[PDB]
RNA sequence: CGUUACUUUGAAGAAAUUAGAGUGCUCAAAGCAAGCCAUCGCUCUGGAUACAUUAGCAUGGGAUAACAUCAUAGGA
């Protein structure tokens, strides 16, 4: 069955970006996917995205700008303290200059740099670069 | 009714045959049933204050004191005389695989007649002195499953 | 995926986006409610009640008009079935297959399908006991 | 073991003694006395390692057997006598008096005090309860029992004891806003005022202390010692004034001193 | 002269609210459809706010159980009340209770009709009641703006044609969300 | 007068070992010494600090997740 809607969203976006598509439809929609997409948009890796209300689990239509190399989830959502962010970024990011690890923290869903800025740990949702 | 043993069962240091009986005095005085607050924010059940049972291992009317650990759990067995098995469920972290595994601990606890419990209830136990070979805890609060 | 087969069908109904009754629906709410009560009074189950209200009356969907579901309405007026309807139908299928096997011993295929049916019965009964829509000691034999 | 240990291995000695690793197989095991073995400074250490009066174990014995050293006004000849926090060490031949206080690094420092200031110590009240005959009595953490104490004195209080007369001349109630010194843990030797007391039923009680420069630290009740009523301690403090410094500021001080 | 409007608790009615009450009193028995239904009419609060479309708009609150009787007379009242205050697009929105989210130290069921979302969708349905919602779309712009797009029914277009900007301003103030309207 | 995981901060988690501050044992492995124009003495000389799974105690946070409920609310 659908176990992780975030994984399906990110994998569909990755496949569409590799295919050169300028729009990708995400189904189902979820608050975590909209929160991951907001981080992605804030760092400039995607453009407009549109939540389509269908009185069910929604749909998201995302504009793609060709700036994505890869986005994926980490499953399981391992507990990541502030001190283990360095090890996680070394494991998952292409360089110490670019790339983002997305964390779910009690302070909100945020990238690892913003998590360092507030000294808040949590669980890893995924990554994009 | 409570005298079910080959010996009379009395609360220690309570004089039942007192001549100057009085109900306005403190527990254990003038022949009054003795009872105590265990402390640690735990209310004394009213069936212990108004009970007729004699339990020396009761936290509220007996001689035991609650000191040390306070452990929550679930009633796993209640087939013994005034003693129940408390099952504690917890996650043991496995370092190498960064995962957890489910582990359980069976803690024998003495239960006083002021509580009636059934297998599956959520109980709160407090550490006391050794009461038997395997029992070091007393039931302090019982929350039914429903 | 089908729980007990490899079939991957996706045929189903699609409720309209508009959750309010269409303007052509004029039956008063109490009217549809007492119609449901009579329907359950002969012995119809909520699925059949919905089917009849859909194809023999101007009621497309009960929830849109009244604001409640058929089983909830029947529970309010004390006409809900004791055994839930899906479990009732599964038990009916199981007893039919059991009768057939009491006449036909060599039917190993029907024995396999009976095993599947009873597996479905145990699943649904476990769920209903967990949701307290069945007696805690309700047992199928 | 079949009884008490008589020897202290040098590696197993308290780390605030600053004993060196290769000085021998053994450290002076503190004798039983007013202070705990793990929280005291033995007399032999004070005389040989700290004051440099003696150079050897035997020389410490020679000094002490001359009856030259008084601890809190009384002559001690035991070398492993467990001298502890706030104890007065007086040598009435050189005319010098020392109060055993903590520096901000957790190590006992012999603080020179005036002759008048060596006439009292500060003791922390451990408990107040009725003794035999129904007589109220006080006991401290430095092993003293005082009968008929002031009824306003409770546990965890600080009493001022006149060594000459052996009576409570004044006392401080353990309240929020009193300057304190931490005597145990990682904040040993830190001085600040109590801001609040967080109590938890059945477990240790946490005290929140803020020093003069504004740094905040927390420690258990058993590691807090009141030293003054308000923001003015009753005793004189070592040069650090109980203000712990980070290693960066210590390096700043060292650089400034070397530059000068 | 103090009957049509009733503050939830005994609050002083703002002067504009008393003007609306006086208009209601003078419109009680004006017409045949103006009476026989205005008897069971009660208003909580009326406020007036300017809109970008150079006109002004007034909202009307409702105790939420006469809401439908209000809907049945909504079109006619909207006409009459607007005639009472020409240039003031009148909107009739019920009153719903938004409750704080339950804490971990609480076991309250917190009816989902009392949550902020369901309240806002009910409000947006009430504020454009002459039209019906066919579709809802939400755009997340680069600067973080969350602009909501609602598709109204193609029928009743002219009945809800020039109220679009006033509806946007009303939902901006009383709910706090950017909103645009389109027609399929 | 719902818990728990999770995370944050704090207190603990011996010393020695490890990492690491200072220090010219001639260097170094070390050690915890020492240094000062030379001083009947002085530098209050120094003798830091970090780390320390898991489990336990306490503080803040509630996104994620687990368990328990979840129309006799029959609520107040
Ligand atoms: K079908
Ligand atoms: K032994």
């Amino acid at each position: 069955v659908r176990v992780s809607v975030l994984n399906d969203a990110l994998k569909s976006m990755y496949n569409a970006e590799k295919r050169g598509k300028r729009q990708v439809m995400i189904r189902p929609s979820s608050k975590v996917i909209i929160k991951f997409l907001i981080v992605m948009q804030k760092h400039g890796y995607i453009g407009e995205f549109e939540y389509v209300d269908d009185h069910r689990s929604g749909k998201i239509v995302v504009e793609l700008n060709g700036r994505l190399n890869k986005c994926g989830v980490i499953s399981p959502r391992f507990d990541v303290g502030v001190k283990e962010i360095e090890g996680w970024t070394a494991r998952l990011l292409p360089s110490r200059q670019f790339g983002y690890i997305v964390l779910t923290t009690s302070a909100g869903i945020m990238d690892h740099e913003e998590a360092r800025r507030k000294n808040v740990g949590g669980k890893v949702l995924g990554f994009f670069y | 009714a409570e005298q079910t043993e080959k010996s009379f069962l009395k609360q220690p240091k309570v004089f039942l045959s007192t001549k100057k009986a009085d109900k306005a005095k403190r527990p254990g005085k003038a022949g009054n049933r003795f009872w105590k607050s265990v402390g640690l924010g735990f209310k004394t059940p009213r069936e212990a204050i108004d009970g007729t049972y004699i339990d020396k291992k009761c936290p509220f009317t007996g001689t035991v004191a609650i000191r040390g650990r306070i452990i929550a759990g679930t009633c796993h067995s209640a087939k013994m005389n005034r003693t129940i098995i408390v099952r504690r469920n917890y996650l043991h972290f496995v370092k190498k695989y960064q995962r957890y595994e489910k582990r359980h601990s069976n803690i024998p606890a003495h239960i006083s007649p002021c509580f009636r419990v059934k297998e599956g209830d959520h109980v709160i136990i407090g550490q006391c002195r050794p009461l038997s070979k395997t029992v070091r805890f007393n039931v302090l609060k019982v929350v039914p499953a429903g | 995926g089908r729980m007990h087969s490899r079939g991957k069908g996706i045929s189903s109904s699609a409720l309209p986006y508009k959750r309010t009754p269409p303007s052509w629906v004029k039956t008063a709410v109490a009217d549809v409610d007492e119609l449901i009560t009579k329907a359950a009074k002969k012995g119809q189950m909520p699925s059949q009640i919905g089917v009849l209200l859909r194809d023999q009356h101007g009621i497309p969907l009960v929830k849109s008009v009244t604001g409640s579901k058929i089983l909830r309405i029947l529970k309010a007026h004390g006409l809900a079935p004791e055994i839930p309807e899906d479990l009732y139908f599964l038990i009916k299928k199981a007893v039919a297959i059991r009768k057939h096997l009491e006449r036909n011993r060599k039917d190993k295929d029907s024995k396999f399908r009976l095993i599947l049916v009873e597996s479905r019965i145990h699943r649904l009964a476990r769920y209903y006991k967990r949701t307290k829509k069945l007696p805690p000691t309700w047992k199928y034999e | 073991a079949r009884g008490l240990k008589k020897h202290l291995k040098r590696l197993n000695a308290p780390s605030h003694w600053m004993l060196d690793k290769l000085g021998g197989a053994f450290a002076p095991k503190p004798s039983s006395g007013p202070h705990k073995a793990r929280e005291c400074l033995p007399l032999i250490l004070i005389l040989r390692n700290r004051l440099k009066y003696a150079l050897t174990y035997r020389e410490v014995q020679s000094i002490l057997m001359q009856r030259h050293i008084m601890v809190d006004g009384k002559v001690r000849t035991d070398k492993t006598y467990p001298a502890g926090f706030m104890d007065i060490i007086s040598i009435p031949k050189t005319g010098e008096n020392y109060r055993l206080l903590y520096d901000t690094k957790g190590r006992f420092r012999l603080h020179s005090v005036r002759d008048e200031d060596a006439k009292f110590k500060l003791c922390k009240v451990r408990s107040v309860q009725f003794g035999q005959k129904g007589i109220p009595y006080l006991n401290t953490y430095d092993g003293r029992t005082i009968r008929y104490p002031d009824p306003l004195i409770k546990a965890n209080d600080t009493i001022k004891l006149d060594l000459e007369t052996n009576k409570i001349v004044d006392f401080i109630k353990f309240d929020v806003g009193n300057v304190v010194m931490v005597t145990g843990g990682r904040n040993t030797g830190r001085v600040g005022v109590i801001k609040n007391r967080e109590k938890h039923k059945g477990t240790f009680e946490t005290i929140h202390v803020e020093d003069a420069q504004g740094h905040q630290f927390a420690t258990r009740l058993g590691n807090v010692f009141t030293i003054g009523k308000g923001t003015k301690p009753w005793v004189s403090l070592p040069k650090g004034k109980g203000i712990k410094l980070t290693i960066i500021e210590e390096q700043r001080k060292r650089d400034a001193a070397a530059q000068a | 002269a103090r009957k049509k409007i009733q503050k939830d608790k005994g609050v002083e009615p703002s002067e504009f609210e008393d003007t609306v009450a006086q208009a209601f009193f003078d419109l009680e028995n004006g017409n045949q459809e103006l009476k026989s239904d205005l008897k069971d009419l009660y208003i909580n609060t009326a406020i007036q706010m300017d809109v970008v479309g150079n006109r002004k708009a007034v909202v009307i609150h409702v105790p939420y159980r006469l809401r439908k009787p209000f809907r049945k007379i909504h079109v006619r009242l909207v006409r009459e009340l607007e005639k009472k205050f020409s240039g003031k697009d009148v909107v009739f929105v019920a009153t719903r209770r938004i409750v704080r989210p339950p804490k971990k130290g609480s076991a309250v069921q917190r009816p989902r009709t009392r949550t902020l979302t369901a309240v806002h969708d009910g409000i947006l349905e009430d504020v454009v009641y002459p039209a019906e919602i066919v579709g809802k779309r939400v755009r997340y712009r680069l600067d973080g703006a969350k602009v909501i797009k609602i598709y109204l029914d193609p029928k009743e277009r002219n009945n809800t044609e020039y109220k679009l900007e006033t509806f946007s301003a009303v939902y901006r103030r009383l709910c706090g969300k950017d909103v645009v309207f389109e027609y399929p």
